[PDB]
């Protein structure tokens, strides 16, 4: 009798813990007879323990409990695309039924060892400051740390803004699908931010998964991994896509409160033990496959929210010893004008200039290194003493090649467009030009690439790369600009 | 038949209620207890099974008597919504404490309900002029969004607030609705005081405002249902009137503070810090549901408490997600006698955008920040060294960068008992003028005393001529 | 001459900057003990909560 | 063997005991043991009941046996308090004889309703000039006296007590101030040397002392303050005012603590429970001005905090500030330099003080509080040697002199009266020309001028307390006058 | 109500005592410095004065003395004269070795008040009690609540502390009958005064006897230090 | 020579846990202290007529980045007679071996220094 059914003992806190199912699998989905649905994480012979989806006002003792049989998934496929579901997979944005053409569990095995390719393929973030110093590549996973304010979601927004480029296109290969994952923030901000997306054609490549913070514990927490699966469907069939993740700090909060309540001990303020295992069998789902796999590939960027800028917390260490690097973000720089206030100090990429475009990857060799040199010149210029030619040099161009990254939010800088500028930087003509200056600079440089040396930007483009030929040309254009004005 | 039953334990403010009919009360559900002074009110929590039940006081619980009687309601805690509200101080359970007669309303909600459908979300991008300086510059406000008033004790989070009322209130013709949670309980007397004189609350005629307290005085089951109180009321104008209502919440910290005295009796496992372990959700569904709907707009200034000074502190770290405009204070700032002492660094909007307030304002903004922030990062040098290390372009800066910061500072109408100097009520229109002109160098002649605790960018040329006369 | 003046300056100088250098040092070391004592008190409510752990 | 009045004792230790029966109970009960030891039933179990020791476990015996009081805990309240000196249960501890009580009134009273209730306007004259101008204290007002260790917190609530003398040796009623008293966690020695400075100074007649020794059992250090309390509340209702002090509220929360963790509760910040606050929160609350219709009477409160190293931001010290209407901190580097009271003006401050301090001391004090705040800013940044302007220099020279004339030595009350004078000079500058050693002399010379020439002037703010616009003239031609000789 | 209604100055017998910190009849003094500052010297002084002057005993108890120094004092104690097994001994020793368990060093400090008590009510005496040191008697509580399963208070310590100082502290008091004036050291935790223990202990404390190396160093003996040393009965 | 008392305090604190004892600072049961207490005091030098015998005991203890202000360290420098402290930083510049004159004291000291050396230290 109670092999499929079950009473329940006691409700609070969306946990209940029902009697019978002697037969319910670990991790089962049920529904109760309110019609509020459940899973079962705790099994023991007394009870079993299960967490509420919804409001437990309704849950009462003794009530009816129902299996489903199966392991809580979610609907897949390209039908998604455009709308706005919840955890489970369910449309929260009122336009019809979701059209999936199959259904994968939340938890799925991270791809194998032997059908992996070495990351290649760049990503496109169009903020020079990134695809300049810490590219991206279709397979890894980049982090994004910072305080609150700084501008995390900043970077990833503008990603997927700057893949209208080549999703309008006819070419499969090349687009770059894009799953924003909302946890923990309020339907306010979500309703905002895919606005915007519309507000610039955006929407129709990308998929959004609703956990806002009003919703159930175990929503914010299955949130993550169901939209995972979601993505990595694009990886199987040989596409690309780009999931990211915000935050995963506020989904470790959810998972520790299904802990909590379901009285299973904590590590580390409060944490679950294995709360490192809910990252890690995240993040490793994304990866490049092997060619016989389709050549797919799924790319993650993960954010975290520290607190006083202390990255040497407990969530934060976990992640960033997972992740493929990190765009660390200072809210102090942010301040002094340095926006997107990106610490290169701080910020690495662990696949480096493998996943760089090869035409950027020439302009700017030891950039990364030349801005550490000034960090070091700019700290010990503070004693107040005179500088050499070279110390001073060396300041010079460092001061202008910072100001040549500040970028403005929702403006995506092609590849075409970010190789010349760089260009003119690490090599020194920006030098003799005033610091209020570089500002209009850029947007006049490209105005004149545009409309007279445009075969150049061309070839950049399709080319990719830069020969002996467009070198000499590029050069030429470069002290041509100079000399006007 | 009245479902009725029997006490079995009471420790504190959690009371353990036990029935013998097999008919058990869902949760979020009332109760009410027999007593010479009158009659308590209980709140459902959770069913800890053999047909007995945890639940929480709403008033003092001493006197009870184990096996005592318990009626049921019926119904989760619901309370009086309306227009007759308006001019009313009701409780935390939905009754009248003004000693003016019941509220005769048509209808009654309950006080959970649950949070607005993404659906049904509306943004909006309009600006709300407060006449701050501090203010309307950097982080200014928006219509029918989320306020937050951040800072640790006596920074100015309620003053700050009395200002508010007392010039977008006025000005605003629609609804309010004031709700003091866990605060002082003569600031709600001499609130009172303040809506009579100004009319807002005429007791013989109408009223444009609702009073809703839950003071700190009242126990924890009180202090934590209170916000909930207040917030059906207003929800009310929102779908059902679909009119403008400024929500004023004071304080709302003690919401989740209120929370974490009985997670403890409850039986929950203590998260970090002391904090219950669902301090998140709670948290979140109370805040989803002040917000402005496809049906009516609704302006909230909630004042978040800082336990120690400690912006890190999980209760307040989770409000700021909550919050479409930050306003923090730095015990740091007033201190040095700069008041507001709102922090503009750490002080953020989401109206601080050239596609909302223009290009110019902007740029004068973000140069007040990097002139601001250039003075901070040259502290340790200072107490260290001096200004006489200083290079030239950076002597130039702080001085430059400190007229700015007294300038920040304005005198409060409703503060004039503290600085004795009457308010000062700014345009932005002028702000945004004054400080481009001194960001231009305009004005560095004029001594930086000038520019303390003065409204307009006249009255600092004005001020200046009057020190002057007292030099001897 | 002016060079006795630079010297009896710089005397000064690094004078006031041991003295607030020196102050400030009687400052951070009280925000030392405050933070020492807040770790060791923090660490320990985790041993306790994993201890308190009941039915 | 009565289980309905009378119950068994299960088990004891912690200073917690566990006893069996009590059915009839109420919660919080006083009850009492074979021993005679005095309980309360804080918690309500079905099968047993918590009781709290007021007194030393070693007496309470398991198996002994436990009779109920029937009434709450309660102390005798009335006017044959004043100059008996009790303890946290009301009992005399002086030896002068029994306590003749009006009254009695529960340990646990509920802070008036918000409508019985009127905004504070009575000044409190507490003797000190630098208290009475920047945060004056009001009846019905909650000034908290917030320092270290050592840096004269009571040294400030003393004087007043002996201050108030002027008007209770008065036929009026409404302008007498009763005094409470309330000491906890303190020596033996130290209170009982207090009451006899009292006793020399003649103002133990209206004053009533409660204490709570720290070799008495926790417990009575938790219901002292409350208790005490209600011993002031009785004036407060009969349309008399009351002046109860708290010395001091931060070792009760230690002393609480104590029975919260021998309880078993979760810790919190600093080790102190969640619950912390709801302590001094329902004490102070009753502690304010009623309205006309219930008597016009008040009941100031004055709680101390004793901080460690100067931290305010500590976590008992800012809840107390977030209930209390102003702190009067008192760092103890100005203690040392002399600068005594070491009243810190950059942190004092007086939520409702001009509203209750005398309009002669408004008009001759105005923006004194903020000038001193921003004195402190440029005196300690001009502290390092450096050449300043005309116009900071000239605010320095003047902030020196106001500091120095805020100074006053100990039992030296001035009347309101005397304070006028003093604060008018300081505020135009007739003092910035008066040397700096000459400042202290010059206020006792100063004084006698008046009373020996314009006498007329003194009775005048006296009776009136208000300066006039005729007044202002005259006393301007006065002091002018004098400074000039 | 068998308190005293004023605090009288107990004269010691030492210049940079009675001229800097007085000790305060029937009150706590705390003194500092370790070894090579002649600290016992110090100690066995003030018993031969106030012997001689007040006639009063004293009563030495040590909390978690070290074996191998308790040893040097017994004998020390025998060569200076304070201690004479043929004669008339002043001082009574009670020591409580480190080897021994939590339960039994929590309580010397109370076997030696019992005994000093005993001429103070009885005898009427100015007897002194001197604990080394108060520190490990706070610690002697911590290692035994810490057993008992008690939950710990802030930074460690237990939460019972603030009622077992005053457990101690207060009955060492000047009566109508006697007097027991307690002249206990003070070690301070990782040089921090914020600490609970040594927090609690001072509010208790009304002089400070301070001895400096620096001032042995200059050939001053005892090597008190005028600036450190302090007291609350310093007053007109 | 004990070396080191740090790594037996662990283990020791091992068995506690795992017996359910109550964890004190740093998860050390209260009698940890009473465990070296009891085992220092055992050494020492016995009298002329118990036999003039000698233990002597050198422990040692491992601090992480000079933190003696940690618990173990505290207790057992409380109840040695001195210590003969070691820092990384004096071993790097050639100072072998690296003790840190300032800080390395002995109770004892020329008690129990031949007089031939102590005429020249
Ligand atoms: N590139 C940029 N240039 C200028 N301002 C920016 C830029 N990026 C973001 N901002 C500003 O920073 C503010 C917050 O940015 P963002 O949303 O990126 O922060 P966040 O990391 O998402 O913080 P939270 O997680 O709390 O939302 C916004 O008001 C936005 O105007
Ligand atoms: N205005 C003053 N001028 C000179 N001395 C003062 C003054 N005020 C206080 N003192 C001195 O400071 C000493 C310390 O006593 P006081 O009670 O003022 O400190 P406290 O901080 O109140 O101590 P506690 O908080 O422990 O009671 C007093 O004995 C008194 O002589
Ligand atoms: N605009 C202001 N100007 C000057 N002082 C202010 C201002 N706002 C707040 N304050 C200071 O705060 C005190 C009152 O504190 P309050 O604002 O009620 O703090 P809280 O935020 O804790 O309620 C007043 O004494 C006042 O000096
Ligand atoms: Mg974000
Ligand atoms: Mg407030
Ligand atoms: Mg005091």
């Amino acid at each position: 009798n109670l092999n499929e059914t079950g009473r329940v003992l006691a409700v609070g806190d969306g946990i209940a813990r029902v009697f019978g199912l002697n037969n319910i699998q670990a991790e089962e989905l049920v529904e109760f007879s309110s019609g509020v649905k459940g899973m079962a994480l705790n099994l023991e012979p007394g009870q079993v323990g299960i967490v509420l989806f919804g409001s437990d006002r309704l849950v009462k003792e003794g009530e009816l409990v129902k299996r489903t049989g199966n392991i809580v998934d979610v609907p897949v496929g390209p039908g998604l695309l455009g709308r706005v579901v919840d955890a489970l997979g369910n449309p929260i944005d009122g336009k019809g039924p979701i059209d999936a053409a199959g259904r994968s569990r939340a938890q799925v095995k991270a791809p194998g060892i032997l059908p992996r390719r070495s990351v290649h393929e760049p990503v496109q973030t169009g903020l020079k400051a990134v695809d300049a110093l810490v590219p991206i590549g279709r397979g890894q996973r980049e982090l994004i740390i910072g305080d609150r304010q700084t501008g995390k979601t900043a970077v990833a927004l503008d990603t997927i803004l700057n893949q209208k480029r080549w999703n309008n296109g006819s070419d499969e290969s090349k687009k770059l699908y894009c799953v924003y994952v909302a946890v923990g923030q309020k339907r306010s901000t979500v309703a905002q931010l895919v606005q915007t997306l519309e507000q610039h054609d955006a929407m129709k490549y990308s998929i959004i998964v609703a956990a806002t913070a009003s919703e159930a514990a175990p929503l914010q927490y299955l949130a993550p991994f169901t939209a995972a699966s979601i993505g990595e469907w694009f990886r199987d069939n040989g596409k690309h896509a780009l999931i990211v993740y915000d935050d995963l700090s506020k989904q470790a909060v959810a998972y520790r409160q299904l802990s909590l309540l379901l009285r299973r001990p904590p590590g580390r303020e409060a944490y679950p033990g294995d709360v490192f295992y809910l990252h890690s069998r995240l993040l490793e789902r994304a990866a490049k496959l092997s060619e016989k796999e389709g050549s797919g590939s799924l790319t993650a960027l993960p954010v975290i929210e520290t607190q006083g800028g202390d990255v040497s917390a407990y969530i934060p260490t976990n992640v960033i010893s997972i992740t493929d690097g990190q765009i660390f973000l200072e809210a102090e720089l942010f301040y002094k004008g340095i926006r997107p206030a990106i610490n290169v100090g701080l910020s690495v990429s662990r696949v480096g200039s493998a996943a760089q475009v090869k035409a950027l990857k020439q302009v700017a060799g030891s950039l990364k290194l030349f801005l550490a040199q000034y960090r070091e010149v700019a700290a010990f210029a503070q004693f107040g003493s005179d500088l050499d030619a070279s110390t001073k040099q060396t300041l010079v161009r460092g001061e202008r090649l910072t100001q040549l990254l500040k970028q403005n939010q929702y403006s995506p800088l092609a590849t075409e467009e970010q190789v010349p500028l760089i260009y003119a930087g690490v090599n020194g003509h920006l030098d003799g030009i005033e610091l209020s200056r570089i500002g209009e600079f850029e947007s006049s440089f490209l105005s004149y690439l545009k409309s007279n040396h445009n075969e150049l930007l061309t070839e950049i483009r399709e080319k990719g790369e830069l020969s002996k030929e467009l070198l000499a040309s590029l050069k030429s254009a470069t002290e041509s600009f100079v000399a006007t004005f | 038949t009245p479902i009725t039953g029997k006490v079995t334990a009471v420790i504190g403010a959690i009371v353990d209620v036990h029935f013998e009919q097999s008919e058990l009360p869902a949760i979020l559900n009332a109760l009410e207890i027999k007593t010479p002074q009158g009659k308590l009110v209980l709140e459902v929590a959770q069913h800890l099974g053999e047909n007995t039940v945890r639940t929480i006081a709403m008033d003092g619980t001493e006197g009870l008597v184990r096996g005592e009687k318990v009626l049921d309601t019926g119904g989760p805690i619901s309370v009086p919504v309306g227009r007759e509200t308006l001019g009313r101080i009701i409780n935390v359970i939905g009754e009248p404490i003004d000693e003016r007669g019941p509220i005769k309303s048509k209808l009654r909600k309950p006080i959970h309900a649950d949070p607005p459908s993404f659906a049904e979300q509306s943004t909006s991008a309009e600006i709300l002029e407060t006449g701050i300086k501090v203010v309307d510059l950097l982080a200014p406000y928006a219509r029918g969004g989320k306020i937050g008033l951040f800072g640790g004790a006596g920074v100015g989070k309620t003053v700050f607030i009395q200002e508010l009322i007392n010039n977008i209130a006025k000005a605003h013709g629609g609804f309010s609705v004031f709700t003091g949670v866990g605060e002082r309980t003569r600031e709600g007397n001499d609130l009172y005081r303040e809506m009579k004189e100004t009319g807002v609350i005429n007791l013989e005629g109408e009223s444009k405002v609702a009073l809703v307290f839950g003071q700190m005085n009242e126990p924890p089951g009180a202090r934590a249902r209170v916000a909930l109180t207040g917030l059906t009321i207003a929800e009310y104008f929102r779908d059902e009137e679909g009119q403008d209502v400024l929500l004023f919440i004071d304080n709302i910290f003690r919401f989740t503070q209120a929370g974490s005295e009985v997670s403890a009796l409850l039986g929950r496992i203590p998260s970090a810090v002391g904090y219950q372990p669902t301090l998140a959700t709670d948290m979140g569904l109370l805040q989803e549901r002040i917000t402005t709907t496809k049906k009516g707009s609704v302006t909230s200034v909630q004042a978040v408490y800082v336990p120690a000074d400690d912006l890190t502190d999980p209760a307040p770290a989770t409000t700021f997600a909550h919050l479409d405009a930050t306003t923090v204070l730095s015990r740091g700032i007033s201190e040095l006698g700069i008041y507001p002492a709102v922090d503009p660094l750490d002080s953020k909007s989401r109206l601080l955008d050239a596609a909302v307030v223009g290009q110019e304002h902007y740029d004068v903004a973000s140069k007040v920040q990097e002139t601001l922030q250039t003075y901070k990062s040259l502290q340790d040098i200072i107490a260290i060294l001096g200004m006489d290390e200083l290079s030239e372009q950076d002597k130039l800066t702080v001085e430059r960068a400190r007229k700015i910061q007294r300038f920040l500072s304005q005198p409060f109408a409703v503060a004039e008992v503290f600085t004795g100097i009457p308010g000062k009520l700014v345009r932005l229109k002028d702000t945004v003028a004054s400080f481009k002109a001194v960001l231009e160098g305009k004005y560095d002649n004029i001594p930086e005393h000038a520019f303390y605790m003065v409204g307009g960018i006249e009255d600092v040329v004005a001020k200046a001529e009057k020190l002057a006369a007292e030099a001897n | 001459q002016g060079y006795a003046a630079e010297i009896s300056a710089r005397r000064n100088a690094m004078d006031n900057a041991s003295k607030n250098a020196g102050d400030m040092i009687n400052r951070y070391s009280i925000l030392y003990n405050r933070t020492r004592q807040a770790v060791i008190t923090n660490e320990l409510v985790d041993i306790i909560t994993g201890a308190s752990s009941l039915g």
